[PDB]
């Protein structure tokens, strides 16, 4: 008197049976390995999120202009500090906010900058990581005017 | 097209995967046959080579 | 004749009383201050603080434990991984404090046990003997270094490690119930199913060979005076053992060859063995045994319990409690 | 006043053991 | 010490006249036997049953 | 007929010493002393500090 | 407690180079066979 | 439908047929296994 | 221990293992400072170079109190930093007033005879 | 998820892992066939 629910992965299902597509209901996953559509609806990412990524490349400037100062009072551990405390955003951001290819080199030209300042700060040379500093501010306020 | 061409891509392979070494470990039929899988073997890089080109066309389209 | 030719012709002597050999300039001295810590250890050493809480624990006799409540301490929580020999403290106080000498016994034990493995080789090949005794004693390595070594490497520290004692162990299972839930992996199955049917075949092979003996002794005599030492005939029966254990259970089972029955006495334990020590430093890198916790679930969603979930019932009750003070923070990470 | 009869019985145990392994009966061939 | 990262760890020249002399002169008895010997390869399974 | 032997093969091998110390003093201005004695040395913003723990 | 370091390095490096120069010493030949 | 299981499924029996069969067609044949 | 600015010259990793860092820095020079209504003490290092506790102690026929020399069991747990708090002065007399900072170290310190003294070396209020 | 082109053979892609293991299986079958030498 039962007729318990069988569900054999092509019959009915209702809680337990993985099926990977059944109980989707046309909502039409990213494959058939995940839960999730793939992405159409609900988020528009060209929507205003351009606030935040504007905005690290305006805190940007204010924390490259700090390394000058921390290298004449001479504190490496500052310099490699706080060239990635919040300048960890700054990828994130730049390359996300990167469109065209002139945009990409502009990039390409401010990271290289800004990877030579930590190797000097490393190699404790302070005149290279100032001058390597006036490379990368100068490589910032070029991006960010290509916009 | 790339769909169809792997498709008769796995289905030589098939064939290859099977036919080969039933024909390698018979101490007779290889040296008799080696020109049959000789067509084969080279129709099947050169599958591999035209498969190869429709990915990259047709990606960068 | 060198004095090198003197010396290396009786490290590998096989007339002296206890092999020396190569290994044993390994062993000899490794395990000779590891045993003579551990009698003074066990016996004088003050009290030590396992969790880095300063709370230090008592484990020797002096300061009031019993043989199976004291133990030799792990090391300090704060010392970690750190290589803490007797130098790197700034006083023996402080060496004895933070669990100096846990280290101290431990890593000669690991190196003094791998040096009597090549010993239990090194005089098979000087013997003649098929060289393979080792590898069965590489079980209970394995075994020891998983819990002394790999467990402590895996969890970071070597407070961790299994302290040395009887009441000592007991909270070293315990707690690595809770947390790991050994008693529902399989590496942990496995060797289990090679002690029972370890101890299981070893009462079985002594009682075929015993039930099978040919008559020699008197009724007034021990029976194993019937074995002369060295004998050329063999001391017992294989034709009435096998036919009597053939009939215990199956004819086609139950087989013949006394050469690879006792091969099967060596493999059992012994896999079983690597099993479980494999099963202990996995779990050193935190990879649990089974979690069935909450799987049975009705048709209205409500879990329906199993005696898994009693069984994690009990992990609730050692997790709550081990180290009960060391912890700050809600998960146990560390 | 018991570790006396802690370290009497296993200090008693390792005489024990080192008689049994040197003043050992010894096996012979004959 | 206790995590300098050191070089087979060692923190003082005292104990590179320990490394360098206790093998040394526990090789030196070693070469007591070894030199002025050489050459002779054998081309078996592991015999180099020389003396 | 060794020496002979001898002093020709390290004729030929310090040809090429003297185009590699030559080749080193133009790729970096200082001698060899200086760069095997510099790349043996742990480098100072490598290096510890030193030994600052007390004897108590 | 350097003297201390001192002394356990040279005991260990001792009966080390008592085992690197066991098996240089012609190990294979130690052997019931020759 | 779930098309990927019933793809899925005769894909392990496809795979674990073929290499077998180099077993039974080399059984067959007798030649030198 | 060096001066504050040549500390600040070391990264991280090769501060990391030397005992360095309980170290309090040292000043060169004589000078005064004349502190300002408004000022504070920022990083206030404190480090105890002996221990010392009190006991009987045995003598020349007479048994009194006095403190020993004394050794820590906690190994370089034992300093404080970064304390501040607000200076002021009233009556032309300067004071601390302290308010953050690690002030406390769990140190145990153990007696000639054995016995371990645990205690809290703090700077609280 | 596959390149779009190649997302019709998911399942055969499913399986490929698995076979390394049964090559190991059939040398115990191939030993059978040859009926344990
Ligand atoms: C090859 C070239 C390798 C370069 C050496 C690598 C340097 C390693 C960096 C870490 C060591 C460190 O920063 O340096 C730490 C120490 C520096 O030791 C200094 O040593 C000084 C000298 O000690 C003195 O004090 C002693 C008192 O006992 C003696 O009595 C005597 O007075 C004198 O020796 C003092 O002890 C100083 O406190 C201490 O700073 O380095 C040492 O000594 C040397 C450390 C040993 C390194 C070599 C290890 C390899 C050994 C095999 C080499 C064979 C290779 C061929
Ligand atoms: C430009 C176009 C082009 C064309 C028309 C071909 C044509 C051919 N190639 Mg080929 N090939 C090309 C470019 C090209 N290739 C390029 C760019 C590469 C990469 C370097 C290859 C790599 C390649 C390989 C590796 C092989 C072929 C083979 C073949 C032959 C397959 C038919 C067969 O079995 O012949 C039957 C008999 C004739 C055929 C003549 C196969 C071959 O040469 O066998 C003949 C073969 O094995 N090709
Ligand atoms: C018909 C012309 C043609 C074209 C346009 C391409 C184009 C491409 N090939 Mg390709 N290829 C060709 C013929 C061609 N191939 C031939 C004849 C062979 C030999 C049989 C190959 C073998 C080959 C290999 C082995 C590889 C490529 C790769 C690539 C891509 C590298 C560029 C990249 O990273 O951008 C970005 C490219 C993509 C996002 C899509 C790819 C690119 C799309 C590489 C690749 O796939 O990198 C990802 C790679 O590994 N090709
Ligand atoms: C077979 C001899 C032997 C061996 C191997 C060891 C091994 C060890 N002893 Mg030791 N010890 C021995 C005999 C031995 N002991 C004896 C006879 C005594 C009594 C005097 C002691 C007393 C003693 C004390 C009191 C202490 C040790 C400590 C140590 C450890 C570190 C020592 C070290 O850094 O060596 C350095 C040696 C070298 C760097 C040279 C070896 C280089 C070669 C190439 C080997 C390569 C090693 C690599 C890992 C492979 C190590 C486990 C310390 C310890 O355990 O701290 C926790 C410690 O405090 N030992
Ligand atoms: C029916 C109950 C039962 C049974 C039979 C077992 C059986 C086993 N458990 Mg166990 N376990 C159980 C319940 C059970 N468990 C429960 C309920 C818990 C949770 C509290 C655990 C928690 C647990 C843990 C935490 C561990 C085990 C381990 C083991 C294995 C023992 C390994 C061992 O000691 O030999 C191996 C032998 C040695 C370790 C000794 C090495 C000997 C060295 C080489 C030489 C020693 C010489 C000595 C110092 C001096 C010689 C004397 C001379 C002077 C005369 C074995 C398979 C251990 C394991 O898996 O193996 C690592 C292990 O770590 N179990
Ligand atoms: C009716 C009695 C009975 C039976 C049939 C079993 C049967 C079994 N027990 Mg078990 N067990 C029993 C009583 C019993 N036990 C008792 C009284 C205890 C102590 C409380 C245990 C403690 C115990 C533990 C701790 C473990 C088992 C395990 C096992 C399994 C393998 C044992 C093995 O391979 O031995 C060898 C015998 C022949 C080859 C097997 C299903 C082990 C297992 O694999 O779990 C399934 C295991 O982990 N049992
Ligand atoms: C023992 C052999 C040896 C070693 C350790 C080095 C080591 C070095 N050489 Mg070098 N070199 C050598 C032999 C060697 N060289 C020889 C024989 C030649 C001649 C062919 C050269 C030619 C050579 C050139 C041309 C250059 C080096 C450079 C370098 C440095 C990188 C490094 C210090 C480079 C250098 O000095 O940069 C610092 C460099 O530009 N070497
Ligand atoms: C030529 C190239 C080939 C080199 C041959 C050398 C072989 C070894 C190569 C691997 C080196 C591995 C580094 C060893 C690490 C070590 O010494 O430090 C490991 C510890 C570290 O030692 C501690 O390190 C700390 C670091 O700050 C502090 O300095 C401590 O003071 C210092 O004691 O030392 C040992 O434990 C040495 C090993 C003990 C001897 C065991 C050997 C067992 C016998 C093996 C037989 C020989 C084979
Ligand atoms: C009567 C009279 O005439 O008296 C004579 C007669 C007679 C017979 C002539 C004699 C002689 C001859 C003498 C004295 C001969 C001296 C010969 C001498 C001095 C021969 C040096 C060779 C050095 C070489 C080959 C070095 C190569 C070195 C090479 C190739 C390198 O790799 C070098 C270096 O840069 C590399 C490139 C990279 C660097 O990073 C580091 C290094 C170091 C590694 C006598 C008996 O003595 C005196
Ligand atoms: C030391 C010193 C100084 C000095 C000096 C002096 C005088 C230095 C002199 C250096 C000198 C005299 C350096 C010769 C090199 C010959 C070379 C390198 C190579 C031949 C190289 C090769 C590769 C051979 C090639 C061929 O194999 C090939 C390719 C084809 C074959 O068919 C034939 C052969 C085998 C031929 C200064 C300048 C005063 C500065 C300082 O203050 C003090
Ligand atoms: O020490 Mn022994 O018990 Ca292995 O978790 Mn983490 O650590 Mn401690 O806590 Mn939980
Ligand atoms: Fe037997």
């Amino acid at each position: 008197s039962v007729f318990g629910l069988i569900g054999d992965g092509t019959s009915y299902s209702e809680g337990a049976a993985y099926g990977t597509d059944q109980a989707d209901k046309l909502y039409s996953p990213y494959s058939v390995y995940s839960p999730e559509g793939e992405k159409s609806l609900y988020k528009p990412d060209s929507a205003e999120y351009l606030a935040r990524k504007k905005a690290v490349l305006a805190e940007t400037k204010n924390r490259l202009q700090k390394i000058p100062g921390y290298v004449d009072k001479k504190e490496w551990f500052n310099v490699k500090d706080e060239l990635t405390r919040y300048m960890y955003e700054t990828r994130g951001a730049v390359r996300s906010l990167s469109s065209s290819v002139t945009q990409k080199e502009k990039a390409e030209v401010f990271f290289r900058a800004l990877e030579d300042t930590y190797g000097a700060a490393t190699l404790k040379k302070g005149d290279a990581v100032k001058a390597s500093n006036d490379k990368a501010i100068a490589a910032l306020d070029a991006f960010t005017a290509t916009l | 097209m790339i769909t169809a061409l792997t498709a008769l891509f796995v289905l030589v392979s098939l064939a290859l995967v099977v036919t080969v070494p039933v024909a390698l470990a018979t101490p007779g039929e290889w040296e008799t046959s080696k020109d049959q899988f000789n067509k084969i073997f080279q129709l099947w890089v050169g599958l591999v080579v035209a498969i190869a080109t429709a990915d990259g066309i047709s990606t960068a389209i | 004749v060198s004095l090198w030719e003197r010396f290396c012709a009786w490290i590998t002597s096989t007339e002296n009383r206890l092999y020396i050999g190569w290994f044993g300039c390994l062993m000899f001295p490794t395990l000779l201050t590891a045993t003579s810590c551990f009698i003074i250890a066990f016996i004088a050493a003050p009290p030590v603080d396992i969790d880095g809480i300063r709370e230090p624990v008592s484990g020797s006799l002096l300061y009031g434990n019993n043989i199976i409540s004291g133990a030799v301490v792990p090391s300090s929580n704060a010392i970690g991984m750190h290589f803490y020999p007797i130098w790197e403290a700034a006083s023996v106080d402080e060496w004895l404090y933070n669990g100096g000498p846990y280290q101290l016994i431990v890593l000669h034990f690991l190196l003094g046990v791998s040096a009597y493995m090549g010993r239990e080789w090194e005089l098979s090949y000087r013997l003649g003997m098929r060289p393979w005794i080792f590898v069965a004693f590489s079980a209970p390595v394995a075994a020891a270094s998983a819990v002394f070594l790999v467990y402590p490497i895996g969890q970071g520290s070597f407070s961790d490690g299994m302290p040395l004692g009887i009441s000592g162990t007991f909270n070293f299972m315990l707690v690595f119930q809770a947390e790991h839930n050994i008693l529902m992996h399989p590496f942990h199955m496995a060797g289990v199913a090679g002690v029972f049917g370890g101890s299981l075949f070893s009462a079985m092979h002594g009682s075929l060979v015993t039930s099978s003996l040919i008559r020699e002794t008197t009724e007034n005599e021990s029976t194993n005076y019937g074995y002369k030492f060295g004998q050329e005939e063999e001391t017992y029966n294989i034709v009435a053992a096998h036919g009597y254990f053939g009939r215990l259970i199956f004819q086609y089972a139950s087989f013949n060859n006394s050469r690879a029955l006792h091969f099967f006495l060596a493999l059992w334990p012994v896999v079983g063995i690597w099993i479980t020590a494999m099963g202990i430093s996995t779990m050193a890198f935190n990879l649990n045994g089974f979690n069935f916790n909450q799987s049975v679930v009705d048709s209205q969603g409500r879990v329906i319990n199993t005696w898994a979930d009693i069984l994690n019932r009990a992990n609730l009750g050692i997790e709550v409690m081990h180290e009960r003070n060391a912890h700050n923070f809600p998960l146990d990470l560390a | 006043m018991e570790a006396l009869v802690y370290t009497f019985l296993l200090i008693g145990t390792l005489m024990v053991i080192f008689f049994a392994v040197f003043f050992r009966e010894t096996p012979r061939i004959l | 010490n206790a995590r300098f990262a050191n070089g087979k760890p060692q923190s003082i020249e005292a104990k590179y006249i320990m490394r360098s002399p206790a093998e040394w002169d526990r090789f030196m008895r070693f070469m007591d036997r070894y030199a002025e010997a050489n050459g002779l390869g054998f081309s078996s399974x592991x015999x180099x049953x020389x003396x | 007929e060794e020496k002979r032997l001898q002093e020709l093969k390290h004729c030929r091998l310090a040809m090429i010493g003297v185009f590699g110390l030559w080749a080193q003093a133009q790729a970096s201005g200082v001698g060899v002393t200086e760069q095997i004695g510099a790349a043996l040395t742990t480098p100072d913003y490598y290096a510890k500090a030193g030994y600052f723990l007390p004897e108590g | 407690m350097l003297t201390l370091k001192i002394l356990v390095y040279t005991t260990v490096i001792f009966f080390v180079s008592l085992f690197i120069f066991g098996f240089l010493s012609s190990d294979p030949s130690r052997n019931p066979n020759r | 439908d779930t098309r990927l299981l019933v793809i899925a499924a005769p894909v392990l029996v496809a795979a674990s047929w073929a290499l077998f069969n180099i077993g039974r067609l080399a059984i067959q044949q007798i030649q030198r296994l | 221990a060096l001066t504050k600015s040549q500390i600040n010259e070391l990264s991280y990793l090769q501060v990391k293992g030397t005992g360095l860092a309980n170290r309090c820095a040292e000043v060169v020079g004589e000078d005064s400072i004349k502190p300002k209504p408004g000022a504070k003490l920022v990083d206030m290092c404190i480090e105890p170079k002996a221990w010392a506790v009190e006991e009987e102690v045995g003598k020349a026929g007479k048994t009194e109190k006095k403190f020993v020399n004394s050794k820590v069991m906690t190994r370089q747990t034992y300093t404080l930093d970064a304390i501040e708090g607000p200076i002021t002065v009233d009556g032309g007399k300067i004071t601390f007033s302290e308010k953050e900072g690690i002030d406390y170290a769990a140190t145990t310190v153990q007696l000639p005879g054995g016995e371990r003294v645990p205690f809290l070396f703090t700077v609280k209020d | 998820k596959l390149p779009e082109a190649y997302a019709f053979l998911n399942p055969i892609v499913d399986v490929m892992p698995v076979i390394p293991v049964l090559f190991f299986l059939l040398a115990f079958v191939w030993q059978a066939a040859v009926s344990f030498r």
